[PDB]
Parts: structure tokens; sequence; C-alpha cells
């Protein structure tokens, strides 16, 4: 009777990830969902290798919008190219709400939880991934008898400490009384690192192209006028600056917003702009000539 | 069928999707994986969002014999709309390492699907190149002015990227390198300069042996390359012009601003010289008292 | 192992040759600890109240902590007091608890089997964690003395290496493999290397990580090429992170003390695309040049750390420094003052470990001061390391011999008392508390002996295994090999009393 | 030609600033006065 529940972590590959993000953004604010194709290995590795949508439904997250019916169609299509694997759970998109599981999401998850004990549920916020961050969390329900027995400590075996939440109060109400969340790591290859990085062709055309100088004259013009104003703000501060506690001087004789540092900043950021202009210029004189 | 073609922008997802698809069919070791390629077309820039594998067999003694499951594709397209109902057929990817002469016959079969002339997107699976490790071609049928009949032949389209907000941030999210092939600090752009100079050196050298090979390897007189080669010579720089003198007078200008900006820094650093000395002056008294 | 044979054919008295095996020598140390040990039974109660046996992380801390305190004599006071508390845990925490018995009953060779026998297979079938974790704990008792024991444990492994095992068998075989590492340490048994090579080839998930570790412990300081080749390649064969990691850090043990003939390996491991092989490559430098402050070794470790953006790797490279600079522990606080200055958590974690290992002997006021705000940092993983490092540094000094000993002791206690802190912090103070009181305050860590001014092999081996505790808790028990008892034992040279 | 020279003249004063600024600082911080 019973199978143990312990810390896992869901490795979402780059390939997989980009499809959830792309699909979710387009279809939002309507919830899009679909199943996740992958592998289960060892008991700390949920490996999600590929994903694909299940048709967009107005009912949102539901066993009605998945069905074994549509999934069998999708499977036979993947089967013939020999890319079929084993289904590791399901994903869904909240329309702008943080990652937690609803009562209906949990009930979808319970249908799957009978079928594989390690099956995971993944909330994507593709409308929170307009940041630098990517907001996606995965959860897994803990059995009815165990929560009552307080086997919450059981769930913290086989990690060394990496816990950090991105939400509380909706996240933290479901977490104590239903589910235990899993952390997500991201997997890449070294080929992918180059593709991700290059969003330009200007890495062998950046020594033979640059900006026109009319804009450089706009920027250099603006820079000098500014440094005169900041030099006055900076002279005003150093009327004194021998009275103890830096902070008090900055309020009284305005040194707020650190004009000393501010003038330095404008000097650095324009000084680098010109070194580029030169490096493109000199490459042209000597290569061509 | 539209001829509407200028460029190819490529989602990062495509490159990666096709890299795995090649190794999971397990048509590799000089055996090709050929799949369908999905995206928007009927616009100048062909916008490639996604790709899928197709069951494919490659006779390696004869690349002019292959297996393609025509039925399957129709099945697959219905599933592509679920994902995104702007995905329609736009071509098929090839897994490199480059263009072949067995590709025209494969291209034929892909005309029963696409409303645009079938794209051939070479996804290099080894990552060779000095830009994006993709070439793009499209098959266009055109008369030849040399005296021979109408051929179907592959003209290159440039390779480029553009990306969705979700995809672009995901890229950075996965990635963790600070990148010497894009701009950044001064040192980072110094790496880009040296490379660009060497990039001109590598490519100009390639034209020298290509002109020689037409008359010493008996490649044919291809008028389309050489007309562009002539327009390089017309737009090429000169010397001793008042245009080239104005450049020198602009060198004076910008360096002077840099000169003054440098001198401006030095003022600031000499004040921090002086502040620390005020910090030194206090520390003298404390040393005496103890 | 070979020297005694030569002396046998010179002709000697059999007394000397027992002493060279070391069995008498263990007995003399046993007696010192039986008589003079002073343990804190109110502390045993206090940890028990603060940290729960039904809370699996909390139960690990208390099991480890008491075991180090009670170490060096077979005393059953921990078992009887906490007789209902031990059973409440399960999974690998209850595995840790069974092997903490063998930390307390370390040594006592004649009686080693007697105190472990209610746990050992043949009358244990109730739990698979007990069955395997008693064999691990039996390995600690007989570590470096277990030549006969090697045979007995080997029957069990050969049985299980022809199978892929049940989950009953995997846990059982797990602790057999760490244990036989200990018993057959520094023996150069190619019989054992072959024995464990069969387990690696099963691809069993937790049994294979353990197999790799056990191979490294037996073949310590051999620099054998066959063994090196197999483990390094099996990393690519698997996708398991646990297993891949187990080979990487065991390869460090194998190249102990050859220094630039460990170089070919370092090149392979550092150039590897894998992060795990970079994690282990750092440890290969550490053991190879251990106890020698050569400029070259330390240079490479410093560079690897800053320039990488792999969290596991940054931590490992900085820990490795400490081993290389045991020779001159005067310099460590100045060199790693830099690294604690950089406010990255993993980096700060390895820096506390660098201070702790390097300076584990005589106390330094500075070493203490640099660690002190690192018990205050917001990241809780630094807080764990900082207090454990202070406990390694001041192991049995008096509070009239440096008055910071009593203060720092209360600082660990204060975190535990508090229940408003994080469990990571209460875990850090409690494990550190047992290290601080270790031996009953009779032993100290002897990195380099002053008896001849020479490096100690046992002290180095325990500490590198101990730094894996963050990735597998059972391995904490290896710190017992870094405890070497400090006493003058006078002996009558005519019948040995 | 001229602007180049002034720029290098500035660079030289920067360097002298660096070595001198920290050497007396270093004596005080080492020295006990606490």
């Amino acid at each position: 009777t019973g199978r143990d529940d312990t810390k896992e972590t869901v490795y979402i590959s780059s390939i997989a990830l980009l499809k959830m993000l792309k699909h979710g953004r387009a279809g939002v604010p309507m919830e899009v969902m679909g199943l996740m194709l992958g592998e289960f290995v060892d008991d700390y590795t949920v490996n999600v290798v590929d994903v694909f949508a299940m048709p967009q439904s107005g009912t949102g997250v539901s066993v009605e919008a998945v069905d074994d019916v549509f999934q069998a169609k999708m499977m036979d299509m993947l089967k013939q190219t020999g890319r079929d694997q084993m289904v590791v759970g399901w994903y869904h998109s909240h329309p702008g709400f943080g990652c937690w599981l609803s009562s209906v999401d949990v009930n979808t998850q319970k249908s799957f939880e009978q079928l594989n004990s390690r099956a995971v549920a993944v909330v994507v916020d593709p409308i929170q991934s307009v940041k630098g961050k990517v907001v996606i969390d995965a959860f897994r329900l803990i059995d009815t008898g165990a929560l009552i027995n307080n086997l919450e400590p059981r769930q913290t075996t086989s990690n060394t400490g990496l816990l950090n939440k991105a939400n509380i109060q909706a996240l933290i109400h479901g977490l104590n009384r239903h589910y235990y969340s899993l952390n997500i790591d991201y997997h890449k290859t070294a080929k992918e690192t180059k593709m991700l990085m290059n969003l330009h062709k200007e890495q062998w055309q950046s020594g033979l192209k640059m900006y026109d100088y009319e804009e450089k004259e706009e920027s250099n013009l603006a820079a000098t006028k500014s440094m005169v104003k900041i030099a006055e703000q900076y002279s005003k501060r150093i009327e004194e600056e021998k009275e103890l506690t830096e902070e008090e001087l900055k309020t009284r004789y305005v040194g707020r917003q650190d004009p000393k540092k501010h003038l330095s900043e404008t000097a650095d950021e324009t000084l680098e702009n010109n070194i580029v202009s030169v490096l493109t210029a000199g490459v042209n004189s000597v290569a061509i000539k | 069928m539209s001829l509407q073609h200028e460029k190819v922008t490529i989602a990062p997802l495509v490159l990666l999707s096709a890299l795995d698809h090649y190794e999971r069919t397990q048509t590799k070791e000089n055996k090709r994986c050929v799949g369908v390629i999905l995206g928007d077309a009927n616009s100048s820039t062909i916008r490639v969002t996604n790709s899928f594998a197709l069951p494919f067999e490659e006779d390696e003694k004869n690349s002019d014999v292959w297996f393609l499951d025509h039925n399957y594709i129709e099945n697959m397209n219905e599933m592509c709309k679920k994902i995104n109902a702007k995905e329609k057929l736009i071509g098929w990817y090839h897994s490199g390492p480059k263009l072949r002469a067995s590709d025209l016959k494969i291209n034929e079969l892909f005309k029963k699907y696409t409303q645009n002339n079938p794209l051939l997107l070479i996804v290099d699976v080894k990552q060779q190149g000095v830009g994006l490790p993709t070439d793009a071609y499209v098959a266009i049928e055109q008369v030849k002015d040399d005296g021979t009949s109408t051929e179907k032949t592959f003209l290159h389209l440039p390779c480029t990227i553009e990306a969705e907000e979700a995809e672009e941030i995901g890229v950075e999210h996965l990635l963790r390198d600070v990148r010497d092939q894009a701009a950044g600090g001064l040192s980072i752009r110094l790496t880009n300069q040296l490379k660009s100079l060497k990039g001109l050196q590598s490519k100009l050298k390639d034209v020298v042996e290509y002109l020689d090979k037409v008359i010493n390897k008996e490649l044919p007189i291809n008028h389309t390359i050489l007309g562009k080669l002539q327009d390089v010579f017309n737009l090429l720089p000169n010397l001793g012009t008042p245009d080239d003198d104005e450049i020198d007078v602009e060198n004076h200008d910008r360096i002077n601003i840099s000169n003054n900006l440098q001198k401006a820094l030095t003022v600031k650093t000499n004040d921090e010289l002086m502040v620390i000395y005020i910090s030194n002056l206090v520390r003298s008294i404390i040393a005496f008292d103890d | 192992e070979i020297l005694v044979t030569e002396l046998t054919a010179q002709g000697y008295d059999p007394a000397l040759l027992n002493i060279l095996s070391g069995l008498p020598t263990c007995d003399y140390y046993n007696t010192f600890l039986l008589n003079n040990k002073n343990i804190d039974i109110g502390l045993l109660n206090k940890s028990k109240s603060s940290l729960d046996g039904k809370f699996s992380l909390f139960h690990t801390a208390v099991s480890v902590a008491n075991g180090f305190m009670h170490a060096g004599t077979t005393d059953n006071s921990f078992i009887k007091a906490n007789l209902p508390w031990l059973g409440k845990a399960q999974n690998w925490a209850k595995f840790t608890a069974t092997a903490s018995l063998g930390v307390i009953h370390k040594g006592n060779l004649l009686e080693g089997k007697k105190v472990m026998a209610p746990y050992l297979p043949g009358s244990r079938a109730s739990s698979r964690f007990i069955k395997g974790g008693s064999l691990y704990g039996l390995g600690l008792i007989y570590a470096g003395f277990g030549r006969d024991t090697t045979d007995y444990l080997k029957n069990i492994i050969v049985e299980n290496s022809g199978t892929s095992g049940d989950e009953d068998v995997d846990v059982l075989l797990h602790g057999a493999s760490l244990g036989i590492g200990l018993a057959a340490m520094g023996s150069a048994n190619i019989e054992v290397y072959e024995a464990l090579k069969e387990v690696l080839y099963n691809d069993s998930a937790t049994s294979g990580e353990a197999a790799a570790l056990g191979m490294g412990l037996c073949m310590l300081g051999t620099g054998k090429p066959e063994a090196i080749h197999d483990m390094f390649t099996y990393s690519q064969e698997t996708q398991h992170g646990n297993i891949t990691r187990g080979l990487a850090v065991g390869l460090a043990l194998i190249n102990y003390g050859r220094q630039e003939l460990a170089d070919d390996l370092i090149t392979k491991m550092l150039a590897s695309d894998e992060s795990l092989l970079r994690y282990g490559g750092a440890f290969t430098i550490a053991l190879a040049y251990a106890g020698t402050g050569n400029n070259s070794a330390v240079k490479r470790l410093l560079h690897v750390a800053v320039s990488d953006s792999n969290d596991d790797v940054r931590r490992a490279a900085v820990i490795a420094l400490g081993f290389v600079l045991l020779r001159d522990y005067t310099t460590v606080p100045r060199i790693v003052q830099l690294l604690s200055k950089s406010h990255n958590a993993h980096v700060r974690c390895g820096t506390a470990f660098a201070l702790g290992i390097a300076c584990a002997g005589k106390g330094l006021q500075s070493a203490i001061d640099v660690l002190d705000p690192l018990t205050k940092d917001p990241v809780d993983f630094v807080r764990q390391a900082a207090m454990i490092a202070l406990s390694m540094i001041l192991i049995q000094q008096t509070e009239k011999l440096n008055p910071q000993v009593a203060d720092i002791n209360k600082n660990f206690l204060s975190v535990i008392t508090n229940k408003h802190q994080e469990g990571l912090a209460k875990f850090g103070a409690c494990v550190a508390q047992g290290i601080m009181n270790a031996g009953g305050r009779n032993v100290t860590i002897q990195l380099e002996n002053a008896d001849t001014g020479t490096l100690d092999t046992k002290s180095v081996v325990g500490l590198v295994m101990f730094s894996q505790f963050w990735y597998w808790f059972p391995l904490a028990h290896f710190l017992s090999l870094s405890f070497t008892p400090t006493t003058v034992i006078g002996i009558r040279g005519s019948d040995q009393a | 030609q001229v602007f180049d020279e002034r720029i290098k003249f500035a660079n030289q004063l920067h360097d002298e600033y660096l070595v001198s600024m920290r050497y007396p600082e270093d004596k005080k911080t080492q020295q006990n006065e606490k």
C-alpha cells in the first residue's frame, strides 16, 4: 500500500519550453493546454523532451478539453515518424494569474496521477514571460492519507536546498493543504547556446558597419551640455565635504543622486561609444585599402 | 503558388527542433532527415515558426530514391492548426551539410502542399558558418541567357532571425553566456572588430579562387554573380578626393571630444585621491591616541 | 602492508608486527576515550526537543550530531534514550540514523561485530534501510583494519551485482558499497575493484553512485590506469546526475599524491563539456597536490572558480584550495578574504569550507572573525557552512585557552533554540554542535602531524567525503577519519600495560 | 597628432594616482589603532 512521494525536478528543454511559451502567448487571454511528451528516469528526473497542444477550448482547464480521443489522433501522427515516447503529464496556461493549481486543475491532475505516480502538472504564464524571467512552475498533488499524517517532511528528501518561491498566499494556500511544488531547471545544448545568442548577423558585419555620424553628433552634443550641468551640481556638494557622515552632506548641499558619480557615468558611457566608431573606421582603411 | 520571397527570418525554435528530429528518426551518418517546415508565407520575408519530422528513408547509394509519406502530412497539418492557426505548409527543411542536386526531385513532391514555392531551409546540424548556421534557398524556374533551356534552380535567400517576446526572453533564460559575438563592453566589441576584419579577409579570398575556377576548373560563366561583382568596383573607394579629406577633418573632431571626456574623468579621480587623504588625515589622530 | 612481510623474514618478535598492522594501536586509543570522555546528556535532550524525528531533515541533524559527540567508544546511551525517536523516520534519513551507530561505536575491534549484530542481515528484514545501513556503519568501525571483514561483505555484493536488484536490494547494496570502501581502504585490492565493477554495469540508480564511491576508497593513492579509464567513461554512458557525480569525486581519491602525473586526468576533466567533470576535476587537483603549496595547482583552481557560471563548479573549486594549502595555513585567511568578499552564495559556501579545513588545528583569531558575518548572511546555505567551519577550527580548545570558544559555542546553541529561524540554519548549527563537542572533547583533527611533520592520509580522505554531505547526507560520518585522538599514553615497555 | 599626446599625458597621471592612493591607505588599515 502506497508509493513514496519525494523531491523531483522537471527538466524542461529549450525545444519544449519555446513551444509552450509561443503557444501560450498567442492564445492568451484564453487558456491553451496540451500534453507533454517525455521520459521518466530514476526518481528526481522528469525529463520533458517535447510538447504539443490539445485543441483550444473555451471550457479551459478540464478533462473535457483534453480527452483520450484527440490525444490518440495526435499520437498516431507522431507514431509514424517514430518520434512517439511516453506522456509525462500535461501543461496549461493561466491567463495572467500566478502559478498555483485550482480545484479543477487538481482534479485533472488526479486523473493522470492514477496512471503514472510521477506525473506532473505545469502552469505556464506566457504573459509573465515578457520579462527577462520565465515564469513556469510545476506541481504535484500529495495523496489524501499522507497530508493528515504530516508527511510534508517526506517531500524534502533528495535535495540539498534550492527552495525559493515566486508566489505566496495563493501559492502558499494550495501548497500546505494539497500539493508540493517541484523546481524547474532548464536544459540546453551548446549548439542551442549559439542560436539563442545570435539574434543578429552583426558579428562579422560589425567591423565593416556602424552608425552614421549624424546620430553620434547628436549623442556627443547632448553629452557635453549635460556634463556642464552635472559639474555645477558637483561643485555645490564640495563646497564642504569635510563634515562627518557622507549621507548628511548629500541632503544639505545637494549631493543627492550622486553628481560626482553621475558625471563619471556619462564620461564612461560616451567613452566606449567612440572606441567602436574608431574600430570600424580603422578596419575599413586598412582592409580595403 | 506565390513568388513572394525576399528573406527568411527564422525562429530559434526551428533550428533546435530540427536538430533533435534528425537524431530521433535516426536517419544520420550520411543519411538525411527531411521533414516539413511550418510557418507564414505569401509575404516577402518568409517567417518560419516550427518544423516537424516526416517519416523518411534515404537510399544512400542513390540519393535520387527516397521514401516520403504523403498521406501523413495531411494528417499533420490538422494538428498544426491546433497549435497555431497561422501555421500552414511552407516547405521542408534539409539537414545539411549543404545544398545537393538530389534536392530538386524532393522539391517536386512538395508542390502539392504549399501555396508558396517550397522552401528549402538548410539547418546545418554541425553549426558551421560565420553568421547563423543556416542557409536558405528557394527553387525558382527561370530561363538562362546562355543559350540553354529553362531550368529549375535554387537561388539563395539571406538568413535572419526575428522572434516573439516569449521566445526571445526564453532564449536568454536558458542561456548564461555574456557573448563575444554581439556588442557589450569595450573589450567585447574589440573582439567583434577583429573578427569582422578577418571576416572580410576570409570572404574576399573566396572570390579570388572562384574567378580562377571558372577558367581552371571549368565552372560555367554565371552572369548573375559577376554583375554584382562589377557594382562592387563602381562603389569602391578612391583616394585624393575632397570626400576622403573630409574624413580626416572628422577624425580630428571626434577624438577631441574623447580627449576632453578623458580629461574630465581625470578630474573626478583626482578628487577621490583627495577624499581618501581626508580619510588618511583622520586615521592619524586615532593612531596617536591609542 | 608489505613492510611487515619483509620484517617477518628478517626475523622479529610478533609483538612489533601486530603493532604495525595497528590492532594494538587501536586498543590503546580506545582506552583513553573510555575513561576520560565527558558528554552532555541535557544537550541530547535539547536537540531531541528542538528537532523532530517525524521531520526527516531535522532527524538527520540530531542523529549525526550526537554520534560525533559520543564517538570513539561503544556506548549505547544514544540508542536507549532515543529508542522511539529513531524509528519515526524512514527514507534515506533512517539510513543515516543506522550508520550513526557506527560513528559512536567506531573502533573496538574485538567487540565490533557484537554491537552491530542486532541490525545486521540474518535477523533484520523489517527495513531495507537498516539492512544496508548497518553494513555501512560496520564499515566505519573497521575502517583501515577490515581485511577479514572485506571477505564477509564481499559475499553480499557479488550476490547483488549479478542482479539489477529490487528496491529492497538497491538500498541494501548501497550501504554495502560505501562500507567496503572503508574496510578495504588503502589495501589496493584489485579483487574489490573487480567486485564493484559489476555493480556499475547494472546501471542501478542509487547503488551505482555508491559503487563508484566505494571503488575510489579502496584504491586510494594507486594511480591505476584501468580504474581511471572506466569510471571517467561511464559518466557519458549514463544520464543520471547522481551516478555521474559519484565517479567524478571518487576519481580524486584514486590520484591522491602523484601531483603532476595526475595531470593528464586534470586536462581531460577540465576540458570536458560536462559541468560534473569540471566539479570533479577541481577535486583531482586538491588531492594530488594535497599538503604541498605549489604555485601551479592553486593558480588553476583560482581561475576556474571566478570564470565559471556553473553554481556547483564554483563551490567545488574553492573547497579544493584548502587541501593544497594545508602546508601554510597562515596564508589561507588572506587569500580567501577576497572570495568571501564576493557576494555569491555558492562561492561563499566553499570559502567557509576552505577556512575550516585549512585551519582545523590551532585556532586563529582572524579565521573566526572572517566567518562571523557569514553566520548572518541572508542565504541560508552560507549559514550552514560558516558554523560547521568554525566547529572544525576550534575542535576541543578551552575557553581559558582562547575565550572565544565559549562564546561561539553559545552562538550555535542560540540558533537551535530559536525556532523562528529557517530549518537550514537550525540544521547547520546542530550538525556543527556535534562536531564541536566531538569525542566528548578528547580528539582533534590532525591534518599534518607534528610527530614527524608529515601529512596524514586519513585526515584528508575523511574531509573530502565530508564535503559531499550537501549532496548526500550519509557521507557526513567520514569526518570520523579526520578525528585522530590527542593524548599522551604512557606505556610500560615489557608486557604493554 | 596633438590630441593623441594630451590623451596619453592624462593616462600617465591616472597611473600615478593608482599606486600612490593605496600605499598610505594600506599602512593605516594594517596598523592597530583600534
